[PDB]
């Protein structure tokens, strides 16, 4: 996925944020205490008009 | 050993107020000891 700045709020030492499908949606960087939201990179179907 | 805490301001006199206030964790200690009985501590 892609990593981006997050406008979310966490606990003083919270770790990450899961979502409905049991897939991690955001993560806190272990080195520097910064939070990133994980968005899976683009995908979709392909249709050929002919 | 996990500790949860939140310090809310109330003006009630003698009863636990009606309301919701979740307690964020304060600290965790991996002591791994046995605790079955407990007692508080007070000042004078
Ligand atoms: C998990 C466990 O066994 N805990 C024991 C308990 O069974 C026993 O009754 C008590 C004193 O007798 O000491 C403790
Ligand atoms: C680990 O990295 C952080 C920031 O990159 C730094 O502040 C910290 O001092 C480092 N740890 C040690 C033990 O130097």
């Amino acid at each position: 996925g892609v990593l981006t700045e997050s406008n979310k709020k966490f606990l003083p030492f919270q770790q990450f944020g899961r979502d409905i499908a049991d897939t991690t949606d955001a993560v806190r960087d272990p080195q520097t205490l910064e939070i990133l939201d994980i968005t899976p990179c683009s995908f979709g179907g392909v249709s050929v008009i002919t | 050993f996990k500790i949860y805490s939140k310090h809310t301001p109330i003006n009630l006199v003698r009863d636990l107020p009606q309301g919701f206030s979740a307690l964020e964790p304060l600290v965790d200690l991996p002591i791994g000891i046995n605790i079955t009985r407990f007692q508080t501590l007070l000042a004078l």
